[PDB]
């Protein structure tokens, strides 16, 4: 095996550190034995050198188990090496990868081994073999090329790669190499003859730098497993994805069950998963046998119909638009699909995020958008033209009269039900010959007790306690009062700017059932004028309520 | 010879993690940025360098835009207190100032040899398919606030002419930008900025027009109605209320009598005229400067900006919550993201001339949805720091 003629890379400890001083453990005979083999081997391929007793440092040795082998124990070198560049910033999606002819897998036959280690660094690797018992001085070695389980190896391994594949890049443009650790993805449009030939030319170019690779009869053929893949030139796919059919399911398996759904969801569309996930909450340990819930059950027996038949997606055409569908499968639920050619999935997805206590279908929809907006730009580096189940009335509606800003790009109305809307909306004036209700809540800190009521202009009151409350839900509380009591068309005032932003904010689900209750009734009225006082500032009703629901409480 | 440059004691440098790029600025960085490597300006790095700034490409021409908030930070000492550039009073109070791009200044002067590290950066790829393009900076890096106060003295000297000839002409630098300054009629402001412009161009460095002293007063404004109703009055206590929290000596006990009793907001009633001592005294204090608020240069800019919707946009630029430094509006094929950025713009630059420094804004946004569209209409060659934050419902209505 070759080192590589390629130009070293200058390594630094941490500032104010030296190197590792931590002495060897006495081993056993055959231990000792199979280290000594393994090292002078290791010696007359120039993989490591002879020391003397001068050098300072050391890092402790280890034989594992027919064949040893040599496990070095660098933790405390890498706890002392200065930090380097990360190897990748993230991984391709297959999505994003374009179709080729064909596609060969060269590995790099013992890749760290074959790349120099920093000569004045050299020295900080240094190992020593201990002799039988305590006995002799043992015998001293360092490092000469990138050693196993150090630090820096990954980082400058893969910078040693791409200076050597970069010659080779520039002069064949339309040929794509991907790295990944040792392993090479090359592909090319070229014909069955010339790409062959092609490879050799790879291959020496490699040789040539002191990197082996594996000849036509020994390269791996296509589908290649990577990464939790599956990958043709001309397609790709999820690896196989097996739902196991138990009698019994424990946390462990759900676990495992939920990991595999996530990963399918890339390709397989319309995967479920909120019902499994909530199954895991608080949950005990990962012997424990949940019984599967009714909708669990649903939910697994929807995604088992989805993955009965092998699904496959396309890859990436950079002369076509991206389009992106979503649909709204339930509540909180939304599932998309990419495509350029009309359901020809280049990959599918779902979102689910919860974005604050309180939200709508329009808010969703868009925080899904944007999730996708920088997923593709990741993939595709630019945007999808969107296709979505809001009409643009109802998108305008919304975006023009909410506080905060958005953005989504060019986008289509499709009719794909359920279509999103909002279910009710405030009034902007106070509506003639309605009641008007003055609310307002009270909290007792110490004790947690309560009172939310109102008064109207009809003369009307109301008080009821609360035992384990606060502010806000007192607040929320007499406004739910409030529309109860009230009838189809009502003028309610609070002091709340809490309760009035939450109102104001059109939401349909939320984290709270106070609030789910007020939606339902707000959704049963005809017309709602909500208006806000500042409290305590001797404002009619208001003043009123306060009054009635404080007594007893502040 | 270079001047050394350290960071700030028991720190180093910045780790920022580059941001996905669209493929038509991947490209363009590449164009420019394997020009400036064959003029020596950067070197590409090994991985023996873990430290990153976010690159952009702003705009007809591609420009790079480096992010050096975070490495500012982290030489705050030096640029502010070591090398700072003292800013005038005057600048606020000219009829005219122009702003001139000076940031190629820069790269005619070489970087300590040791810092350089710290100013590294990565060209991403699209869907990660090859590694990343590492770069270091070899000169004054454009972006970094330690590049105008190491090219202080040889900008004073490259102004020093022009200075001399025009007194009354105020010349601020900050970061990459000139700001220039006078009393002139506007087609003798723009002859000196021509001249101005021929003294740099025999320096080799190579506009933008503000009007400060027609900078005046965002107001509170109180409706003036004939037949109010219960809910208007409502409305009115509420604002004045808030309004009281901010200006010292705001009465609404008045206005407060004709709300007694639940009554119907629909009913109208008929004022009294003890309430207009009250009305009609609010609206001068209202419409004068804030009595007590003072900029203290020790404390951060704070600014809020709040949507109001037909393209308007309110904000307020604050060091202690209520004590308004200053307030104002911007207004308008425009989206909302695309108002606020050049809102943003617009108050950034206003704070660089009043103060000499950029506001923390907080932004009515949602945070991937600005970080995927700000550099789409970003202009500017500085970027200030910025929140992401819930606009509290009543504050929109107040400002409005
Ligand atoms: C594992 C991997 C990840 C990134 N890209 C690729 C590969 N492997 C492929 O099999 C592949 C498939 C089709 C086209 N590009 C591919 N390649 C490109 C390099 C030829
Ligand atoms: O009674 C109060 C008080 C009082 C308690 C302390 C004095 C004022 C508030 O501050 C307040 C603030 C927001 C909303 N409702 C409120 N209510 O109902
Ligand atoms: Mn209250
Ligand atoms: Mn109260």
């Amino acid at each position: 095996s070759p080192i590589s003629p390629i130009e070293t890379v200058p390594v630094k400890l941490k500032p104010g550190m030296d190197g590792p001083k931590v002495k060897q453990w006495p081993l056993t005979e055959e231990k000792i034995k199979a280290l000594v083999e393994i090292c002078t081997e290791m010696e007359k391929e120039g993989k490591i050198s002879k020391i003397g007793p001068e050098n300072p440092y050391n890092t402790p040795v280890f034989a594992i188990k027919t064949k040893w082998r040599k496990l070095v124990d660098f933790r405390e070198l890498n706890k002392r090496t200065q930090d380097f560049w990360e190897v990748q910033l993230g991984i391709p999606h297959p999505a994003g990868l374009k179709k080729n002819k064909s596609v060969t897998v060269l590995d790099v036959g013992d890749a760290y081994f074959s790349v120099p280690l920093d000569e004045d660094f050299r020295k900080y690797t240094a190992f020593t073999i201990p002799s039988i018992n305590n006995e002799t001085p043992g015998i001293r070695y360092q490092y000469n090329v990138l050693p196993q389980g150090w630090k820096g190896s990954p980082a400058i391994f893969q910078s040693s790669m791409t200076k050597i594949l970069e010659p080779f890049r520039k002069q064949n443009p339309d040929i794509v190499i991907y790295q990944y650790m040792d392993d090479l993805y090359v592909g090319s449009d070229l014909e069955i003859g010339q790409h062959r030939t092609k490879i050799e030319e790879l291959r020496q170019h490699l040789l040539r730098w002191g990197l082996t690779t594996p000849d036509k009869k020994h390269q791996k053929e296509p589908p290649f497993l990577w990464m939790g893949y599956e990958l043709h030139p001309d397609k790709w796919t999820v690896q196989p994805i097996v739902l196991p059919e138990k009698d019994s399911w424990t946390v462990n398996d759900i676990q495992k069950l939920v990991g595999k759904l996530n990963w399918a969801s890339q390709i397989y569309p319309g995967i479920k998963v909120r019902q499994l996930c909530k199954l895991l909450r608080g949950t005990k340990a990962l012997t424990e046998v949940i019984p599967l819930t009714e909708e669990a059950e649903l939910e697994l027996a929807e995604n088992r119909e989805i993955l009965k038949e092998p699904v496959h997606g396309v890859y990436y055409d950079p002369s076509k638009d991206l389009i992106a569908e979503i649909q709204k499968q339930g509540q909180g639920q939304w599932t998309y699909q990419i495509y350029q050619e009309p359901f020809k999935n280049l990959k599918t997805g779902k979102y689910a995020r919860m974005r604050g206590a309180h939200t709508n279908d329009v808010k969703q929809l868009t925080e899904a958008v944007q999730k996708i907006t920088t997923e593709s730009i990741v993939i595709w580096g630019k945007t999808p033209k969107f296709k979505l189940p809001i009409q643009k009335e109802t998108w305008e509606t919304w975006w023009t009269e909410y506080w905060q800003a958005t953005w989504i790009p060019e986008w289509e109305f499709v009719n794909t039900p359920p279509l999103v809307k909002l279910w009710y909306q405030l009034e902007k004036e106070p509506i003639v010959g309605a009641e008007t209700f003055y609310v307002d809540g009270a909290a007792n800190r110490e004790t947690k007790l309560g009172k939310a009521g109102y008064v109207t202009n009809r003369g009307r009151q109301k008080v009821v306690t609360l035992t384990d409350t606060t502010n806000q839900k007192t607040e929320l509380q007499a406004i739910y009062l409030a529309l109860q009591d009230s009838g189809l068309e009502v003028n309610i005032v609070t002091d709340s700017q809490y309760a009035l932003g939450i109102i104001q904010a059109q939401p349909d689900q939320s984290e709270s059932e106070l609030v789910n209750q007020i939606i339902e009734q707000l959704i049963k009225k005809e017309k709602v004028y909500l208006a806000w006082v500042p409290a305590h500032k001797g404002i009619g009703g208001n003043e009123q309520v306060d009054k009635l629901v404080s007594a007893g409480i502040r | 010879e270079t001047v050394p440059v350290k960071l700030k004691p028991g720190m180093d440098g910045p780790k920022v993690k580059q941001w996905p790029l669209t493929e038509e600025k991947i490209k363009a960085l590449v164009e420019i940025c394997t020009e400036m490597e064959k003029e020596g300006k950067i070197s590409k790095i090994g991985p023996e360098n873990p430290y990153n700034t976010p690159v952009f490409a702003i705009k007809t021409k591609w420009r790079k835009l480096v992010d050096f908030r975070e490495l500012n930070k982290r030489t705050q000492d030096f640029w502010e207190v070591q090398l700072g550039i003292p800013h005038p009073a005057g600048l606020k109070k000219n009829k005219s100032v122009t702003v001139l791009d000076v940031g190629d200044a820069y790269f005619s002067v070489p970087l300590d040899e040791d810092f350089r590290k710290y100013t590294a950066f990565t060209i991403p790829s699209i869907n990660n398919e090859t590694p990343g393009i590492r770069y270091q900076y070899n000169v004054l890096p454009q972006g970094w606030k330690g590049s105008p106060a190491i090219f202080q003295s040889s900008m004073t000297k490259i102004l020093e002419p022009f200075r001399k000839q025009n007194p009354d002409i105020v010349i601020y630098q900050y970061m990459d930008d000139l700001y220039v300054g006078s009393d002139l009629e506007i087609g003798q402001h723009r002859t000196k900025i021509e001249e101005l412009r021929q003294h740099l161009l025999r320096w080799g460095l190579t506009g933008y027009e503000l009007h400060p002293d027609k900078w005046t007063v965002q107001p509170i404004v109180l409706p003036e109605k004939d037949s109010w109703t219960v809910n208007d009055i409502q409305k009115l206590v509420g604002k004045l209320n808030w309004a009281s929290q901010i200006y010292p000596g705001i009465k609404v006990r008045q206005l407060c009598k004709l709300l007694r009793g639940t009554k119907a907001l629909t009913e109208v009633i008929p004022l009294t005229e003890e309430a207009e001592l009250e009305l009609a005294e609010n609206r001068e204090i209202l419409k004068e400067p804030v009595h007590g608020v003072y900029y203290d240069p020790s404390k951060d800019l704070i600014a809020e900006i709040q949507k109001q919707g037909q393209g308007q946009w309110t904000y307020q630029i604050y060091q202690e919550p209520f004590k308004n430094l200053k307030t104002g509006k911007y207004a308008r094929h425009t989206n909302d993201v695309k108002q606020l950025t050049e809102a943003v713009q617009k108050i950034t630059t206003e704070s660089i001339v009043i103060w000499g420094k950029t506001p923390k804004f907080k932004l009515p946004i949602q945070k991937e949805t600005w970080e995927t569209w700000w550099t789409e209409y970003w202009q500017a060659t500085w970027i200030p720091e910025w929140e992401f934050v819930n606009t509290p419902p009543l504050v929109k209505l107040w400002y409005q």
